């Protein structure tokens, strides 16, 4: 909880800021904005790039393993010997688990689940180690590989928005720290401010290439940020999410073959709804309403469950051999359960033309192929646009049953596991199963009726299982209505949505909020909760405050800096008059430089130590030094935000918020300091 | 009206169109329709080849309803859908030698339940006429990807495949011949012991830190 | 083998030969009334047995003729001429009996001979204008008189097509009448157009002049 | 300039608005937050029966005036004649516009053009008179109706907006000041902070009305708010939006008879581009960009002309009397202009099914209709569907050229007129005409290539236009994207908006701006101009300040509100050391109540007197009234938002917009008042 630092975003517009702008406004042309639009250029472009490679390699991957399956099944069928295809399965499984599971439970820790919690938190101005390291990345693109290929009930669309969030955060700053590696461009970007806008528009690249959103994702990224509109940025975002969409397109459509051809927008792709099948009349409403609730409750119990599993892995399976050996059982399982369903599965249908990638023929007469074998060797995403469009009848409800009811625990026991993995491909399978199941109950109870198509009811589904779990309500449904190319689908996308999150905040939180309150990360809301409106900025403000005098001793700020009783990074600078903000790593920079009263410093020797700044202890200072004094005029913040002492909470927490600040300073009416408020005086409010 | 000079390919097209459609009809129920009547279909191809070489302007996109238009469109269709390119060899003059190979292969397969006929013997008798059958459907499945560049297998010459699920729906629905070894008792024993492994290692964990 | 899969069943090979020669008198007769079209009156007693065959051969062979294999050669074949015969859209140039052609049609196409054989002896270009001209007008008239009772009685869709043999005899008359024949009728409004439009295009320039000199002194 | 009053969003957290608060939260339920959803519904349901309304009587008047006009034209074809035809057209056209200027010119001149820019101001936080009145909506609505059906080359779609925020205004207030009637509900929203943001939902369910984009309309909104990011405010504004949508589509399918097919999202339906022919590669890009090049160029010309035009008009045709000769005079003139067209056309074509509703046979063969009068007697939607959607052989070169040479000028010359009339489909129409023609050309010099489809440069063209004109690049993306419902074309068509403002806004600024900017209203752009860095806080803001004591005595109160010199709104509370802000219309209501130190106000008694307080001449103050003292203290803002001296121009532009503040207080180190910050201060800088 004490262990995460929240960002710089708010720039500190002292006086060196304000000659580095002066003199760049002066050498001609400024170059700083389109090196912004070139950056998020090539941001766009790598995180589709990197979905291209994801969705390549896991093709090739799980089309090999598919086959050697397929032929194993296929020899010993009538011959005799299907547990050794059974023990295949799981050993195939577990390998490739094997090496996912280790290199995220012993290598990058912080690869583990899809990353979009981590993501949320460095949107919400806080940093979580190794978020954007480039190890982290590498880890996440291989072990989504891995995890995926491992035959998880996982999905790899959620990763790619940690992946294009690290892409982002070291494109922009023209270096590798982690390979040692300095090209002498982008020097300006290093700072935390622009670092926070790239990582938006590469978390906003992710979402638009995992779901063919561009929209969906700027908004993403908008709802995280949760800052002060900026129109320029905000075009900045969106030209990121439409190249990152548009590259995977374009690279895709060269892979396989037909260039002319941009059907693949995302790595799911949800297909078309423009169908008299797929309308809806307005006494379905009330319908979609329920399902909504149903996805609230399921969502719940879904997350009820992962909550409990997620405190027994912390007290019981926190150790690194552990965490591997479990992820192997799970791939193991995970094939078992499948291929028992499948050996036990006694309805088979004939050959469509591609209704099944590998289709597997087991006790059922030849031209027919296992049914229950397609829900399991089929990928997630296409078993979601096959139930999405399927013509009514397709699904046994038998199958399709048994499967949505295990396929839930599965994913419900594979979340949390040390893999790299999303979750929300998994819960619209999930989603889309039982609202197949839904559609196929309305139908026989309405006489097959035009309007009772299951198709429709599938994406319904979907989306009220999705909702119910990562209770995500503006941005879920503009990718919805973006991956759907229907905008009349809003309405009751929206509307299920709503009831989904409304019905599932009744039991338990959403499954990316439960995930970072359990890592005791200080995340900020969107506001503070409703029952703090009657608190003040006295009551929730830090109190003594550890100040330092505009002209300060030298050894007065080591032993500040150097107290290990408490770590504070600002400090008000008053003359206890406030005259501004310095922080802990702009001192360290002052008294690394010897920067005393007694050439000068400008803002780029503040972003050389960027963003890994020398501690306290790497600082050797004489006792004559200790003497002298250091002037912090020309380094402060001189015009840091403040709030009264009775200012309300919801102002209070609105300003901190929208700013994106890391330190508030309170002041009485004499503009005197009497308290300080950060991320973690907010954040303890519930 | 058109020139009688003119008003002949036409004529020539109508009764070359009505007996494609009369072996089109008479060879649907058992499919034989790339065996039967592709040089019907030939012909009607060359015929309205012939029309394209002064009749094209005032006999194809003269009115609103192209008739001539439309009909060679509905049996290029048929004939695109029934894949009877597949069915033929490259030149498309005769059946090719694997679809005549399957096609008395299916001969012999029907000739082999006929002499078994008067369940038991038939399953026990041409099991292997049945597999052979099969092997090569599936074999002639392979090369049509390879082939043409299909991207997948879907559909050969209907004829092969009409002829391929008469075989099925007697070898499966009117007989049960067909017996897949099932090692349920193995598959049991493996995955109950699969399945147990996670709840061993939970409570060994689970005991393990407790008593530390 | 029982004789349904290998050999046609006797109770339906008759039924199919009735489809196949019924099915080959309808192709037979559909391309030879294509040019210039005759199809929905001379086609229709052709067109309805086939539907009466396929009535007939579905509702024990419906089942082992309809959905036996992939190709559905006879559903596909009723859906073309179905598709061919709702194209045309002759449904509503014949009565509700369908028994033969209705009366508005019937109307048509005799005057449309009429007019046929008035452009013939007008011949042996400049008699067939002057004198053939009222046969043109009410064989116009009657079109689009026959378009508006298909936008009341069928009242389906503004521009909807009628029967393609009335429509095609329609338009060989107005390639005939404009196209070869040259019957044009002069137009003698280009001066009043012009005076008119030239004025109206002058308001805009005294109003704005008008308002600019006024405002130039008070 | 100085007669623009702002809006008070900043809510005033005095002492009485915690009382009420406290006093809400008491109660069993708190029904506020339902209550801002309840009308939210309302107001996407009431904007979308405004858009089905517009849409019904366009299309009957306009059937019946274009039957009139073609029953006349072809009898007099043949007989002769036909210049009476044309002083029919003439005489009809103008009318229609007689009764639509009049209304507009002598009634409620604020009705005159789109709305768009007075929504952007109110949006923006300054207000405009009479945007938000009962008769503003009613002859908007009336207005465009008139102004379509009576020919003028404009949109019905544009004015939807206006409409919307007005329903949006008075809606949420629960009561009409109009008509004199008040329902005793919805008493909480009467305040500022609330009307603004049922405006941009109410802005919002126009923009999806108009154009079927919900998303488009909740950037829309989001763009001109500027605000700081609100998830439950754009959750509700997407809600109306949503909402409005869907009731246009599901009342105008009940009154097309086909219930259910919902086909018609907005007033204008762009179509469907999921066609192979709707496919562009790579090399195209260059292309689309000189498009937009060519988009932001005519779109600067467009717009110059019209500068010029309207300042022409408002030196000499401000009088009422010379506004309604000039919009009946356009009107005749379009008439004339499209009947000459027609007339000499010598290019007709078969009728190739619908594709029109008036068919105009003239002068050539018969089952041929002219090809001119198409353009002109379709529906401007209509037109711009056809060409977006035709084989590449639809059109003939010389009638698509005069017809975009002709209907270019005459939307720049209507677009000024005293009426009320939309810009966005005549934009769209030009755009989708010289597209269509750019793609005729390029098919004709690469030998009919399949990627060189005219429908597929028909919309990029008329992206270029509209881009080119108003210059939108965020909002105008989406709403294009959701109109096509096609992602993939999203990256097209942000290239060809970002190049075509760019290269607009060299020359000229966009349509919305330039009209602001001539009724010299302070508007506030995104951010301080390139001049911001070099400025402070004290530069900018506004000394002396007339402040207040927290115990001011009555005759002091009265002469700072009666002075003549200045009409301050805004008053800082000192003890110079600031204690708070009050504001004029509290300081009215506190007068007239007669509260003095010498039964307790309540919030609501301030909003009593919302929105329409009295003058401080209609306050009678005794002279011994005027030694009695007023204490402040539980009436003003206790923590206005405050800047120093030094704080720099880019940060109190920030905050000042972010925030919708109206007064923004400078002090120096010691929190003495030293400044005042208002909107005129910061848009005087360009
Ligand atoms: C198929 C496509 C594949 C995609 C290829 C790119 C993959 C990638 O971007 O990998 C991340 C990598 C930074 O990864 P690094 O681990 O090397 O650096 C971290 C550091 O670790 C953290 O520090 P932390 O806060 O945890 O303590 C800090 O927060 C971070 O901002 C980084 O700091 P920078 O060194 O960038 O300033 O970007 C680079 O290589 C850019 C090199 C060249 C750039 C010039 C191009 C114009
Ligand atoms: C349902 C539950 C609620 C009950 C309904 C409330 C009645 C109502 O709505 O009345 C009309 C409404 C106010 O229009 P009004 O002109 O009567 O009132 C202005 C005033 O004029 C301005 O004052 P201004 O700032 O310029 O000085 C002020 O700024 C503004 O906010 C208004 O003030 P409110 O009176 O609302 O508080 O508008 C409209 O058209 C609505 C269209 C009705 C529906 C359209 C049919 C499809
Ligand atoms: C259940 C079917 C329909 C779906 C297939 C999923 C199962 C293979 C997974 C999902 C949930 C898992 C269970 C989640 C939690 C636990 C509790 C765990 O510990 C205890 O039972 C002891 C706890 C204590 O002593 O406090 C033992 C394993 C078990 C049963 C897990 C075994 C494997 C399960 C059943
Ligand atoms: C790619 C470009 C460089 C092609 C140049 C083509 C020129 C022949 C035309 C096209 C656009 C025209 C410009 C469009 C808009 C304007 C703004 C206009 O400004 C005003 O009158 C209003 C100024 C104000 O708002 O105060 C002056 C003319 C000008 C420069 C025009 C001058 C003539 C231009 C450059
Ligand atoms: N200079 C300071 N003087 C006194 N209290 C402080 C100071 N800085 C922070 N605090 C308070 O100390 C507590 C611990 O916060 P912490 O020391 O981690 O802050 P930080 O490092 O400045 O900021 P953050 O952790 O949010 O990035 C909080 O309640 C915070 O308000
Ligand atoms: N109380 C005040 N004392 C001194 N100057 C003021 C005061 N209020 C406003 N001003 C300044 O007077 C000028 C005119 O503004 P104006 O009087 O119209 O402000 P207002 O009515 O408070 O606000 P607004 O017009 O933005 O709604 C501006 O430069 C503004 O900064
Ligand atoms: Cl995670
Ligand atoms: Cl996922
Ligand atoms: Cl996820
Ligand atoms: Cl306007
Ligand atoms: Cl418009
Ligand atoms: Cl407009
Ligand atoms: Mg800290
Ligand atoms: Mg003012």
């Amino acid at each position: 909880s004490l262990k995460y630092e929240s960002l710089d975003y708010d720039n500190s517009e002292n006086q060196l800021f304000l000659e580095e702008e002066r003199r760049i406004n002066h050498t001609a042309f400024r170059t700083v904005e389109i090196k912004r639009w070139v950056i998020c250029a090539l941001i766009g472009i790598l995180t589709g790039l990197v979905a291209c490679f994801i969705d390549i390699v896991v093709e090739n991957l799980a089309g090999l393993k598919y086959r050697v399956i397929k032929g194993n099944i296929d020899k010993f069928t009538e011959k005799g010997g299907l547990s050794f295809s059974l023990l295949l399965w799981a050993t195939l499984n577990a390998a490739f688990v094997l090496v996912g599971s280790v290199i995220v439970a012993f290598i990058e820790p912080v690869a583990a689940g899809s990353g979009i919690p981590q993501i949320k938190c460095f949107l919400n101005g806080v940093k979580i180690p190794h978020v954007v390291r480039l190890k982290t990345l590498v880890i996440k693109v291989s072990g989504v590989i891995l995890s995926v290929v491992g035959g998880l009930a996982v999905g790899k669309e959620g990763p790619m928005i940690h992946s294009g969030s690290v892409i982002a955060a070291g494109i922009s700053q023209g270096r590798s720290t982690s390979l040692k590696r300095d090209f002498k461009i982008f020097e300006y970007f290093r700072r935390d401010t622009e670092k926070r806008d790239f990582v938006s528009a590469g978390a906003a690249a992710g979402v638009s290439a995992a779901f063919g959103a561009p929209v969906g994702g700027v908004l993403f990224s908008l709802e995280e940020g949760a800052s002060f509109w900026n129109q320029f940025l905000t075009w900045r975002i969106f030209f990121a999410s439409m190249i990152s969409t548009f590259t995977l397109n374009f690279v895709l459509s060269i892979y396989h073959g037909n260039m002319w051809d941009l059907s693949s927008p995302g790595l799911i792709n949800f297909g078309r709804f423009d169908s008299e099948k797929m309308a809806y009349t307005i006494h379905e409403i009330p319908v979609f309403i329920a399902m909504g609730v149903v996805g609230g409750v399921l969502g719940a119990v879904f997350n009820a469950l992962n909550y409990w599993l997620t405190m027994f892995r912390i007290r019981y399976i926190h150790r690194p051999c552990l965490q591997v050996i479990e992820a192997v059982l799970v791939a193991a399982v995970t094939a078992t359960v499948a291929f028992v369903l499948i050996y036990s599965s006694r309805d088979c249908q004939p050959l469509q033309g591609g209704s099944m990638s590998y289709p597997l023929q087991l006790f059922c007469a030849d031209g027919e192929y296992n049914s229950m074998a397609a829900a399991f060797f089929n990928t997630p995403e296409k078993s979601v646009v096959s139930l999405f469009h399927d013509p009514p009848g397709s699904y046994n409800p038998l199958t399709l049953g048994l499967f949505t009811l295990v396929y839930f625990f599965l994913a419900c026991w594979t979340y949390g596991l040390t893999v790299s993995a999303g979750v929300f491909i998994p819960s619209l399978l999930i989603g889309a199963a039982w609202g197949r199941l839904f559609g196929i109950s309305l139908s026989y109870l309405t006489g097959a009726a035009i309007w009772a198509d299951p198709g429709k009811y599938a994406l319904m589904g979907a989306a009220a299982q999705l909702g119910g779990i990562v209770r995500m309500t503006l941005s879920l449904t503009v990718i919805m209505m973006e991956a759907t190319s229907n905008v009349t689908y809003g309405f009751p996308i929206m509307l299920v949505l709503m009831t989904a999150k409304i019905v599932g905040d009744v039991f338990i939180e959403g499954l990316y909020d439960m995930h970072i309150q359990l890592q005791s990360v200080p995340f900020l809301h969107w506001e503070a909760p409703v029952t703090s409106h009657s608190l003040t900025a006295r009551e929730v403000m830090s109190t003594p405050v550890t100040c330092l005098r505009r002209r300060e001793k030298v050894g007065v700020i080591v032993d500040v800096l150097s107290d290990t009783a408490s770590n504070h990074n600002g400090f008000p600078v008053v003359e206890a008059r406030l005259q501004g903000l310095i922080l802990r790593s702009q001192l360290i920079v002052l008294l690394k430089h010897k920067v005393f009263v007694e050439r000068r410093l400008r803002l780029k020797d503040f972003r050389d130590a960027y963003p890994r700044f020398p501690p306290i202890q790497s600082i050797h200072v004489s006792q004559d030094e200790r003497e002298c004094t250091m002037d912090l005029s020309e380094f402060m913040n001189p015009s840091p935000y403040t709030v009264p002492q009775e200012a309300s909470l919801p102002r209070v927490f609105k300003l901190f918020r929208a700013l994106g600040l890391r330190h508030l300073v309170v002041v009485d009416n004499r503009n005197q300091v009497v308290g300080l408020v950060t991320r973690k005086d907010l954040a303890r409010y519930r | 009206d058109l020139d009688p000079e003119c008003r002949e390919l036409l004529l020539d097209f109508a009764n070359s169109s009505a007996e494609l459609t009369g072996c089109l009809v008479r060879s649907a129920r058992p499919v034989r329709l790339c065996q039967t009547c592709y040089p019907l279909f030939q012909q009607v191809v060359s015929k309205m080849d012939n029309i394209s070489r002064s009749c094209a302007r005032s006999l194809l996109m003269a009115d609103r309803m192209q008739i001539v238009v439309i009909l060679s469109e509905f049996f290029n269709t048929t004939w695109q859908e029934a894949n009877c390119a597949n069915c033929l060899t490259n030149n498309s003059e005769e059946l090719s030698n694997s679809t005549v190979y399957f096609l008395n292969l299916f001969n012999h397969t029907l000739t082999c339940f006929e002499h078994n006929l008067q369940y038991s013997e038939v399953c026990k008798n041409c099991r292997e006429a049945y597999k052979t059958l099969s092997s090569l459907y599936s074999e002639m499945q392979k090369m049509n990807e390879l082939e043409n560049k299909a991207e997948p297998g879907t559909h050969l010459c209907i004829d092969v495949e009409d002829a391929m699920n008469i075989t099925r729906k007697l070898w499966s629905r009117t007989f049960n011949c067909s017996v897949p070894c099932s090692d349920t008792v193995p598959v049991i024993a493996v995955s109950v012991f699969i399945l147990f492994l996670p709840v061993v290692f939970y409570l060994s964990s689970f005991l393990h830190s407790e008593q530390k």
